């Protein structure tokens, strides 16, 4: 289709195979298989890979088990390295690295797998390439006897930063509580302390949320097992990368909750079989709507929403039922149920 | 055959909807 | 034994509960079985002692028709099945045989089934809960429901227009005591040419008008 | 299943009665005559309900245990020679059992020196035999995790009658199975996350210190431990990451696919990611518009490893 | 002819002469062969109906 | 087996015991095609069943 | 037998060998007596497998089979093949009435 | 009559290799003892389906819940809990 921005041939050695691997200028990167012999050109290969024309350089003998292969990185808007394995063709991109070209790299101290590049920011960097995704491993995984006391309970994230993550640990014996705060991709610091999380004492969460009833701050409700909903305020320094926590009030409630949500600017909980709406009071939560639920919806144990006017309720052992939001009547309203008898983890 | 409504001066969280708005008249 | 109504006071919907419901070995078990969301009624031709399907309806029940979809292949001019040759006629037909009795074009067979009704569905399909009774007749049903869809208010049809004596346009006889009454309650967006609509829109069998994203994963 | 070396196949089961009104755990053993090609139940045996665990030791005899009640084992008849002992778990104490009857030796399991109240009592929930040259050993373990030593010893002084000891061995974490190798390597299959490969760096306690040992002489005395910390009878080798159980998780980023979790037993953040990963060893500034970049092997040093690296501006061109 | 061969009471023959009307249809043609079966279903007994359902299968 | 069941479970257990033979001869044939699968299904609450399993109602 | 209402087959835990067929039987599901699709073969228990019985047909009990015996695609789909033994004991009155007129 | 002779001979085979068939008679009593054995078994049985009921009972290993789960079965089993 459109004009050539790189080309490159490539043999296999292991398949004997002649490869051609084109970029374009709309960002779409092509593969052929080059007939020896004749000259044919077959099995099309076709990816679109981002916004700038594609450039190709050539990698000439790297590792894949860190047997030998041979690898095109291909340089757009982002990078990709386009590989072959036990005659699968693989297109994956690269963690994190944009670069302009990119070349082998071979040390007594770097000996496998080296390359040194030219970045897109400017700067010239040597590195390893390690873990190709192949079909067996699609994941890179990344991180005396190693056991903690604390065991993992939920992880949250915030409603306008989608790169900061909340995580919640509670302990197996004293009825604690510890919070971590990863920004983009690294802990931050309590406070002024030198410790990584904060350690709530009397508390286990049984569900959570961040919600922002204002557009400029969040705040961490915690349910605890002891019929409680209690208020937070996470403050993050962002230049001195550190958060705080800081408790705001403690409210009452019947039952516990499990599944809780923002629904437009307020807390949406639901205790037992009652949907219950939260705005934010300064001396405890306040409850806006309350909505009873059809006879058998027994337990809520999930809900989600769609765009701030339908809810799918989630019950422990009948199914999902659909309510609408009524902003006059200021209720939900039941309109659609299933057939059979659904226990549900998740909708 | 308890909705809350908050006091400015903020000790207003035992209280209703019918007793607030009824306040809103005696204000 | 519980009563009737000791019960009903056990259950949600005590309109599901009966009199035979206080003879079970185990009432509160029954009841409350019964009470279970979509859980579906027993058929109830149980407690008659005649037989399924032997009552007088059965007097009425009409030849099979065929989908409209196989009234194209036009087998049915071709073998007549709704009301010939002597016994020497047949004898002599089996060691001269005619060939070609059916004209069927293979082509519209086949695209039939494959290519013109491959979407094609029947227009009733009883739901979840509609168990089939006795004397139900499913033919009334789907005259109903697409009685329900072609027909509106604004426009009447020319078989009316012969009864009525209504030609078209013409407004309809109680357009005056709308004059003196009003517009329908039950249509707060109609308008009516000549009431709340112009005299120039009545025009034929039109005199009066209703004038109040894609799925995820959608096939291209 | 017992090891009876080619005589009868014999196994041993703990049973409980679907409809009876007490619950009641029964000890059954099993023997396929081969010569009569049928399975006949042997004996059968009322335990204490609290039964949950069965291991079955070796062949007795072989280490100069007298297994009936006469003194010497010498009648030689085959029926009176065939009897096979197990080991059974309850809570808080095992048994060592005996398929004719005859013996019934109690041990207590040791107990954690600061335990948490709120679960009370200790099962066993695995383990395995290892036979030494002249002698064997048995590794229990424990749900807390606490691995003990199992062994039996002929009982000199009173009438060369059974006698069991138990002692601490180490502390891991809860397994399903555990499996010894010929080199001397033990595999634990972990109940929760990853498997780990041991080995064998002391065989534990020795059976004359009288401090550590329980002992089936005296069937009441109890023995509190401390666990250690560090692992003194083994070291580890290998493990193998396994994330179950994943209880929750967030999308990270899209493109490429990245998913955050938490890892359930030693409470790190997980990382799970779709592309090939880089790690950047060195960094350095350079002149501003660059756009392609080579490199050769310096022909000038023959046999060396240095190289010629090119880069190249629009106007200008470096070679370093 | 196979058509009076099903009045027989060895069941061999039926079978067979079943199997016989497929390899007739395939080479001429469904509608003759269908034509001679769907008149053969107004007979009153039940062995000649039975194995001319059997084989308007077949056809099928 | 879920869906299907809805119209049985209310002849399990009618007064009349031709309803009630007729309606176990179709939940046998049901049973010995799913034992394991008609599980999530039974009509079974804590109100209707005594001795129902509390393991059910436990929330991860 | 689908057909003969007093038949009565084994049912009996099977073993590793399989049931036979005879000539006239050949192709037949022993459960729904159909001619198409085959799937599994038949195991047999072990008192069915011994003696001089072993080499006779499973369905028609006086035969000697020759073919195996296969259980078609619909009873295993509806699970048929895994209820036991296949093998007819008895040999039913319409067998033994027609062998009573004749002579 | 022969139809009707298999049918009944046919239960009894049927209810010894499955346990839980009744016919008409069955007491709620009876029926609610299947219902109780059938699902005890699934929970043990599908190891996910361990895992949930371990983990959210706090139990300290899922050995410990297999055999709460298979000494349940038992109608003897709840007064030996509370004879503690
Ligand atoms: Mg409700
Ligand atoms: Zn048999
Ligand atoms: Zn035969
Ligand atoms: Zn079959």
């Amino acid at each position: 289709s459109e004009k050539i921005s790189d080309m490159i041939m490539v043999r296999d050695s292991s398949i004997g195979q002649l490869n051609l691997h084109v970029g374009l200028e709309n960002g779409v990167y092509m593969k052929f298989h080059i007939g020896d012999v004749d000259g044919s050109f077959t099995d099309i290969k076709r990816r679109f890979l981002g916004l700038k024309p594609v450039s190709l350089s050539y990698l000439r003998e790297i590792s894949v088990s860190l047997k030998w292969m041979s690898c095109v990185v291909c340089h757009s808007s982002s990078t990709w390295v386009s590989y072959t394995w036990k005659n699968v063709w693989t297109i994956r991109q690269l963690k994190d690295q944009n670069m302009l070209s990119c070349s082998k790299f071979v040390n007594a101290d770097v000996a496998i797998n080296g390359v040194c590049s030219i970045s897109s920011s400017g700067r010239l960097n040597i590195g390893r390439v390690s873990n190709f995704p192949t079909l067996d491993n699609w994941f890179h995984v990344h991180e005396m006897l190693q056991i903690s006391t604390f065991r993992p309970r939920t992880i949250l994230s915030f409603p306008n930063n989608p790169k900061s993550i909340l995580f919640i640990d509670n302990h197996s014996g004293k009825k604690q509580c510890r919070i971590s705060l990863q920004i983009d991709g690294e802990c931050l610091k309590f406070g002024s302390s030198d410790h990584l999380y904060k350690i709530l004492d009397d508390i286990d969460c049984v569900s959570a949320a961040i919600i922002d009833f204002t557009r400029q701050a969040d705040h961490l409700i915690i349910c605890a097992g002891d019929k409680r909903l209690l208020t937070y305020k996470i403050l993050v320094n962002k230049d001195k990368l550190s958060f705080d926590i800081e408790l705001l009030h403690q409210t009452e409630i019947i039952s516990p909750i499990h599944a809780m949500l923002k629904f437009k600017n307020f807390l949406l909980t639901a205790m037992g079989s009652t949907i219950v709406l939260y705005g934010l009071g300064k001396k405890q939560l306040l409850r806006r709507s309350v909505t009873q639920t059809p006879v058998s919806i027994t337990k809520i144990v999930s809900m989600h929403q769609w765009n701030y006017e339908r809810l799918a309720v989630g019950d422990i052992h009948e199914s999902v039922t659909l309510f609408i939001w009524d902003p006059a009547g200021n209720v939900f309203i039941p309109y659609v149920d299933d057939s059979v008898k659904r226990h549900v983890t998740v909708l | 055959q308890e909705l809350e409504l908050e006091e400015e001066d903020e000790e207003g969280n035992v209280m209703s909807k019918k007793v607030y708005d009824e306040l809103k008249k005696q204000g | 034994k519980p009563s009737l109504s000791q019960l009903k006071s056990q259950v949600p919907y005590p309109q599901i509960i009966e009199w035979y419901d206080c003879d079970a070995r185990y009432p509160g078990l029954l009841a409350s079985i019964k009470c279970t969301k979509n859980v579906i009624p027993v058929p109830s031709h149980w407690q008659s002692k005649k037989e399924y399907l032997s009552g007088r309806s059965l007097l009425g029940k009409r030849p099979f028709e065929l989908p409209d979809i196989i009234k194209k292949t036009n087998i049915e001019q071709m073998r007549s099945t709704l009301p010939e040759k002597s016994l020497k006629e047949a004898s002599r037909a089996r060691v001269q045989p005619k060939m070609g009795a059916l004209d069927l074009d293979y082509k519209k067979l086949h695209d039939v089934f494959f290519k013109i009704g491959a979407n094609w569905k029947p227009d009733h399909l009883l739901c979840f809960g509609d168990v089939y009774y006795e004397n139900r007749n499913l033919f009334e049903e789907t005259n109903w429901k697409r009685m329900v869809d072609h027909k509106r208010p604004g426009r009447i049809s020319q078989e009316l227009r012969a009864i009525m004596n209504l030609p078209e346009g013409q407004l309809p006889p109680w357009c005056m005591k709308m004059k003196d009454i009003g517009l329908p309650t039950g249509y707060p967006d109609l308008k009516i040419a000549g009431l709340n609509w112009d005299i120039t829109n009545l025009k034929g069998d039109v005199y009066g008008k209703i004038i109040p994203r894609n799925y995820f994963g959608a096939l291209i | 299943v017992v090891d009876v070396n080619f005589n009868n196949p014999c196994f041993v089961t703990l049973e409980i009665d679907n409809a009876a009104t007490q619950l009641s755990v029964h000890l059954i053993f099993y023997v396929l005559e081969l010569g009569l090609n049928h399975i006949v139940k042997k004996a059968d045996y009322l335990v204490n309900p609290s039964a949950n665990f069965v291991l079955s030791l070796p062949d007795l005899s072989r280490y100069n245990i007298t297994t009936s009640l006469s003194d010497n084992n010498y009648d030689a008849d085959y029926d009176t020679l065939f009897n096979p002992f197990v080991v059974i778990g309850f809570e808080n104490h095992i048994l060592v059992k005996d398929m004719n009857g005859f013996f019934s030796l109690k041990v207590e399991i040791p107990k954690r020196s600061i335990t948490n109240s709120r679960h009370k009592n200790v099962t066993i929930i695995s383990g395995i035999v290892q036979k030494l040259k002249n002698d064997f050993f048995v590794l229990l373990q424990s749900n807390h995790g606490d691995l003990f030593k199992l062994t039996v010893s002929p009982d000199t002084n009173d009438r060369n009658r059974p006698l069991v000891q138990l002692s601490y061995f180490d502390t891991i974490q809860n397994s399903h199975q555990l499996h010894i190798f010929k080199n001397g390597y033990l595999f634990a299959l972990s109940e929760m996350n990853n498997n780990f490969l041991f080995q064998f760096e002391k065989l534990g306690v020795e059976k004359n210190d009288f401090s550590n040992v329980l002992t089936s002489k005296d069937p009441n005395k109890s023995l509190v431990f401390e666990p250690s910390i560090k692992l003194q009878n083994l070291s580890i080798l290998s493990q193998q990451l396994n994330l179950n159980p994943s209880i929750k998780s967030q999308i990270v980023s899209d493109s490429p696919l990245s998913i955050a979790t938490k890892h359930f037993t030693n409470n790190k953040i997980i990382t799970l990611t779709n592309a090939v990963n880089y790690s950047n060893l060195i960094s350095t500034s350079l002149p501003p518009n660059a756009t392609k970049l080579w490199l050769i092997p310096d022909p000038a040093t023959t046999g060396d490893n240095n190289t010629l690296l090119f880069i190249t501006f629009p106007k200008k061109t470096m070679i370093l | 002819e196979l058509l009076e061969l099903l009045k027989s009471t060895n069941k061999e023959i039926r079978r067979s002469a079943n199997a016989t009307f497929g390899f007739i249809a395939e080479a001429i043609g469904p509608h003759d062969v269908l034509v001679a079966l769907l008149n053969n279903l107004k007979v009153q007994e039940r062995q000649l109906r039975v194995c001319t359902a059997v084989a308007i299968g077949i056809v099928a | 087996p879920g869906l299907f069941m809805n119209y049985i479970w209310a002849g399990l257990f009618h007064p009349a015991k031709n309803v009630r033979k007729a309606f176990w001869r179709v939940y046998n044939n049901m049973y010995v095609m799913y034992q394991d699968a008609m599980v999530p299904f039974y009509p079974v609450t804590p109100d209707n069943n005594e001795e129902y399993i509390e393991e059910l109602d436990l929330v991860l | 037998s689908r057909h003969q209402f007093d038949l009565i087959m084994c049912l009996k835990q099977p073993g590793v060998q399989t049931g036979l067929l005879c000539e006239k039987c050949d192709g037949k599901c022993p459960i729904c007596d159909s001619y198409v699709r085959p799937k599994r073969k038949v195991r047999v228990c072990e008192n069915c497998s011994f003696g001089k019985q072993a080499k006779n047909c499973i369905i028609c009990n006086l035969n000697v089979g020759v073919n195996d015996a296969f259980y078609c695609w619909e009873c295993c789909r509806l699970g048929k093949d895994k209820d036991g033994c296949p093998r007819i004991l008895n040999l039913g009155s319409n067998r033994l009435d027609r062998h009573f007129e004749k002579k | 009559m022969a139809e009707k002779q298999r049918q009944l001979k046919l239960q009894k085979i049927y209810k010894q290799k499955y346990i839980g068939l009744g016919d008409e008679s069955t007491t709620r009593e009876q029926w609610q003892r299947n219902v109780r054995n059938d699902t005890l078994n699934t929970l043990q049985g599908h190891s996910a389906s361990l895992e949930y009921v371990s983990l959210s009972r706090g139990d300290l290993s899922i050995r410990d819940t297999r055999i709460h789960l298979l000494k349940s079965m038992s109608p003897g089993y709840k007064a030996y809990l509370r004879e503690e």
